[PDB]
């Protein structure tokens, strides 16, 4: 019966920058609306309650404005420790209808990925597959690609990527780059790199272990 | 202490019932204004509000799926039950339950308690548990691979828990070939390998499945 | 009456009251101690005597602050009751369609009378009913009325 | 504000003086069932309201039970706190005898301001402990003024 | 319900320590306005108020036996205990307690509860258990003799509680002999003779004795 | 510190009468004062509180009055339930000093005793001694005697009455007069009786068994 609608659907700002969420109502749930901050997974945490109060605990950079159909989320200061999505959501009328979010995303300095490679194990050779994986620890942004090649020939539909959600600690991510082949494959071929091409570097850095190692 | 925990599948059949239970403690279901919600989230997806039931069984739902939602509770053991029906993928997703109390006065804070959520995956596919590898190398990485289960999701610890510093455990990816695959690593320094012992705690409970791998180098 | 009856019946009539009152803060309250000679162990009529006055007229502080207490409750009861009366011209006037029943006046004296002739276990017990269902007839009306 | 946004704000404000005041009989109170239709099985809006402005002014009378209860206390409590009063000149009198310390006006001052400065919790509790230090201290008191 | 009972022995040698202990339950000695004291009965004389403690440890006692009386409490455990020393036989008495409740109110009942009693005897004869014989015949009288025991008291039962309609049970009568002697008779229709069952429970605590005889004519 | 005085010590009233017991104090307790019931052996239950306050429970029939030193308990119209004693307590100081307390006994038209005679048994007889009990059953009033006889000749010192208290059912009295003699004295006679003085006979009744019955 109700629809609330957030803009922006996704933020990005630098620490000590100031953020502002808003969230319209297709009909007036008068100030009963509650906003919820969501780390990734993790349940939903308590933030501003019937529009400006807030809830107890929440520091005072958190202040919700608005009344009616115009509502707003406001972050004074922001500090690294706010990297979740913000919801919206109001208590008025069933159904208790919920905002699109927004996911909030902290800047930094480019930062260059620390790049390290694991050789398939010795167990998993002696099995069906292997994996190789090229770990990309720490870099902003989190713009990157990774090229795999064997014996310098480049691959193709034998890797996936993993990232990490952003590290709030430091505003950095870690990239998982496997690259998984037949136990002949890896047999078949010596050499084993990876290309990292990241924001970060002045070239396109390769890391690479061989067969006998 | 306030405490919400949902219960119930972590996969299920199409066209399969889907039976959730939420169990509190803290609060009675029985006090004027108290009521309990049920919010579901598809991975990487906004939130949406299921059913609530209040404390005079005055049930209500979202419109789109009453159709095969049915609440109800149960006072005298603090148990929600909210039951799914005929499930299709589309609905697989975290499964939330919320309290929401003092609903008229001006501490109706609305969700202010929720529970951690349960996983649900919704597919023929059976239960299959993982297998997990070492990963090993002035800072060498070095992690565990854990790789070929189903259904989402696993629980990666490092020395039960008492290594927490410098991890990244890396969300599953889903292979063309239908089963998960994840890595969790640890930034260790180079000084400590020979020193410290380095075992990956991996637990997949949608399995009963609990495997430990030690990490040494070659 | 003798001048120790006086003190005896005084006293028990301030002791009932305050039963009938009763139905981290670190605060410093007059209490009796063994030195203040009120005990056998060391018993002075006089020094007794010293400590029982200082000590009321150090707890009459904290007696004007217990009338202030009660009189907030009866402001308190006040405004329910004057505002449930505008509550209800609020809604007969979105209403405006009346199959609408009014209470006898003389049906509602006859209530109150006997509402307070049961003793007071029984009318703490029922202002302890009161409060409590019509919070609660509140709570499913109001839910209803978002619903609009 | 419109009309909804009138109702809520003014049925927000009744029910929190209800909990403010909250801290065998069998009596009909108004409650809400299935059949007045204010649940989702069977929701009507104009039957919904006719249960709730009926439910209020049958609960109006109760209202008025609620205001003579918390009168009743404000003037139990100021009972005792003359009733002490006097007690304090029966004590003196009987003395005769003065090293007797009376408090400062403007300390009761600075201290009732902090009695009642702490939050509702704070002070439900400080009445609960005021209350219970006073009647102790008096059945203490009385005690040793009986042994003379 | 509001329980007080006394324990204590029910012989106590000359110049020896008597100990006797109040355990109460159903209310708390810390309550404002609430005490316990210590009242005795010495056998068909009148009471005797002894010793009483408050809620605050103020005790009082009575003049006269200050000087062996030393009452004592233990709220955690709701105890009252009145020790007196160097016992005498002229203080040989049923030792009562009871509950002072609400002291400066209307409600000041005074000694609204009291407990059973414990009969003290205070000699340095030793404790015997009574031998105890049947006593044989519309109506012709029946009962049993429960003779030479020490000290007082005994209970005298009929077929264990079940026949208490005309029991005429008699006080016991102090012999020359320095032991104590009492009989329990019930007045019976001669017609039930041959159908019911007649027997005496004789029971001696001081001693642990139990005693059961059949009661039969010739 | 204070002394309670009770007058009369014992009292003997019809049922439908009227008692006035009276408690005087040696210096004013107000009126504080406290009235007890007292069966035989049994704990004392309240009565009146506060001189003319009636504690929950009590009849009607029961009232107290006045106050500072004369008090005074009154049984409107009395039953064969309120035989007792009853006691008088001062609560204003300690020592909570009670009163002599007064013995109330119910009268009722004079009753003859049922008598019947126990012979010794064949336990205590294979023993050291024997005992004879005479039984005397619901009569009034309590004055009566009784003397034993054996081979007509008169005994003494070698008996001992005991009497219950008084049967509140129909205020009546029992007697139990047991004659102890040793193993030897009851071979060396034959006839056994007991002699009943009382006054609801027009002689002296007696009973008797035989040694060998
Ligand atoms: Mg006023
Ligand atoms: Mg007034």
């Amino acid at each position: 019966d109700v629809v609330m609608t957030q803009s922006p659907s996704s933020l990005s700002a630098s620490v000590g920058d100031r953020v502002t969420i808003t969230c319209k109502a297709s009909q007036s749930v008068s100030d009963v609306l509650t906003w919820y901050q969501q780390k990734p997974g993790k349940a939903p945490k308590l933030l501003i309650y019937y529009a400006s109060n807030r809830y107890t605990g929440v520091p005072s950079r958190f202040s919700g404005s608005g009344s009616g159909t115009d509502f707003t989320l406001t972050i004074s200061s922001l500090q690294p420790e706010d990297f979740a999505t913000y919801y919206c959501q109001q208590g008025y009328r069933s159904p208790y209808t919920f905002g699109g979010g927004t996911k909030l995303e902290i800047k930094r300095t480019v930062a260059a990925p620390s790049v390290f490679i694991f050789p398939p194990s010795d167990e998993q050779l002696k099995s069906g597959t292997a994996s190789v994986v090229c770990l990309l620890n720490n870099f902003y942004p989190r713009e990157a690609k990774v090229q795999w090649k064997v014996d310098n020939a480049l691959q193709s539909g034998n890797s996936q990527e993993s990232v990490t959600e952003q590290d709030s600690k430091d505003s950095t991510y870690s990239l998982s780059s496997t690259l998984t082949l037949s136990k002949a494959d890896y047999e078949k071929h010596k050499v084993y790199a990876c290309e990292v091409t990241h924001q970060g570097l002045s070239s396109p850095v390769t890391k690479s272990f061989n067969r006998g190692e | 202490q306030i405490t919400l925990k949902e219960s119930g599948p972590a996969l299920v059949k199409p066209t399969q019932t889907l039976t959730l239970t939420c169990t509190f403690s803290g609060f009675s279901l029985s006090t004027s204004g108290m009521g309990v919600g049920w919010i579901r989230q598809p991975p990487g997806k906004a939130l949406e509000w299921l059913a609530h039931i209040w404390w005079d069984d005055d049930k209500y739902y979202n419109p789109s799926l009453k159709s095969r939602l049915t609440i109800s509770k149960d006072t005298s053991k603090n148990q929600v039950v909210l039951t799914m029906t005929n499930m299709d993928p589309v609905d697989t997703a975290t499964y939330y339950c919320a309290r929401r109390a003092n609903y008229g006065t001006s501490y109706d804070y609305g969700m202010d308690y929720w529970g951690q959520g349960t996983l649900v995956t919704v597919s023929s596919a059976s239960t299959k548990g993982p297998s997990v590898f070492p990963l090993a190398p002035g800072t060498a990485a070095l992690g565990c691979l854990v790789k070929d289960y189903f259904p989402e999701p696993v629980t990666v610890s490092w020395n039960s828990g008492a290594l927490t510093s410098g991890v990244h455990t890396f969300p599953a990816v889903l292979q063309s070939s239908g089963l998960y695959s994840l890595s969790s690593v640890v930034t260790v320094p180079s000084s400590s390998l020979g020193t410290q012992t380095y075992i990956c705690n991996v637990n997949h409970k949608p399995s009963n499945t609990k495997v430990d791998k030690k990490v040494e180098p070659k | 009456l003798t001048s120790s009856e006086r003190i005896d019946k005084q006293i028990r009539y301030i002791l009932d009251g305050i039963s009938a009152l009763r139905k981290e803060n670190n605060l410093n309250l007059p209490k009796m101690a063994e030195k203040d000679g009120c005990f056998q162990s060391g018993f002075n009529e006089e020094t007794c005597l010293v400590k029982i006055i200082t000590g009321l007229l150090e707890f009459e502080v904290y007696l004007e602050y217990l009338q202030n207490r009660f009189e907030s409750s009866e402001e308190q009861a006040r405004a329910v009751q004057m505002s449930t009366k505008v509550l209800i011209q609020f809604l007969q006037k979105k209403a405006k369609n009346d199959a609408i029943t009014t209470p006898d006046p003389t049906t509602n004296a006859s209530l109150l009378t006997k509402l307070q002739a049961q003793n007071q276990w029984l009318q703490d017990m029922t202002t302890h009913l009161i409060l409590r269902s019509f919070k609660e007839f509140l709570q499913s009306s109001l839910r209803a009325l978002r619903q609009m």
